[PDB]
């Protein structure tokens, strides 16, 4: 845990630190796969690179170049796959955990550090509140807010 | 004369690959070779001409 | 081999790509031990903390 409690925590302040273990593994998986679909689109960058001085001249031939020029367009796809892929698994790294993006004032710890916590758990692990706003449910009968609204026919009257 | 606008054409894009790197310098200094051989098959038609 | 430059200089680089993608391969199997290392350390239940049982 990595607040204190009952303090006034803004949002975004990661003061939960969830293992990041398994996370840490898929986040160098991901960022494997990027090196992977880089590295292999970086050369396939080079071999547009490699042959785009070749065109109009001799050599290439438009669609021995286009070819190329699948591969580069094709494989920097592969890239946004995987730097997407790893936009995911950096979200499942670095969203460990505190707040939730309000900013107020933090409650207990339900939660203490050890216990596992779940993907989505029942419980909470703690409850951030903002304050200088605060509602107030009030819990109106039926018949009159029946009544009170029949009582614009006859009333009400209500102004601004 | 019409090998010669080929295989000089041949050499002039060797060359034009090792310049990026396409080939290696054998391939550039093979078709080199593979040109000369066409001025000694050129040089021969015109002597065998005259 | 290119150093004197007997090779291609793109033969090299299509290598070179399948080097370093092939490390980045490594890496994306380490990892994938590291997610199943860490299954035996989930295996094996460490007492997350110190203090009383």
């Amino acid at each position: 845990r990595n607040f204190k409690e009952g303090s006034d925590i803004e949002a975004g302040v990661s003061l939960y630190q969830i293992d990041p273990a398994t996370y840490q593994a898929t986040y160098d998986s991901a960022k494997g796969d990027l090196a992977k679909a880089q590295a292999a689109a970086n050369i396939a960058q080079l071999t547009v690179n490699r042959y785009q001085k070749l065109l109009g001249t001799q050599y290439i031939s438009k669609q021995e170049y286009d070819q190329a020029l699948a591969d580069a367009q094709q494989a920097n796809a592969a890239v946004t796959a995987a730097k997407a892929a790893v936009e995911t698994a950096r979200i499942n790294l670095a969203y460990t955990k505190v707040t939730s993006p309000i900013s107020g004032r933090i409650g207990k710890s339900n939660v203490t550090e050890g216990a596992l916590v779940q993907n989505g758990q029942a419980t909470a692990l703690a409850t951030v509140q903002q304050l200088d706003p605060i509602y107030v449910d009030v819990t109106q009968s039926s018949n009159d807010m029946m009544r009170l609204k029949q009582e614009l026919a006859n009333g009400t009257l209500k102004q601004e | 004369q019409a090998q010669k606008e080929a295989i000089y054409r041949q050499l002039d894009q060797t060359t034009q690959r090792f310049n990026v790197g396409l080939v290696a310098i054998t391939d550039v200094q093979n078709a080199r070779a593979q040109y000369d051989t066409v001025l000694a098959n050129e040089v021969t038609a015109r002597n065998n001409l005259d």
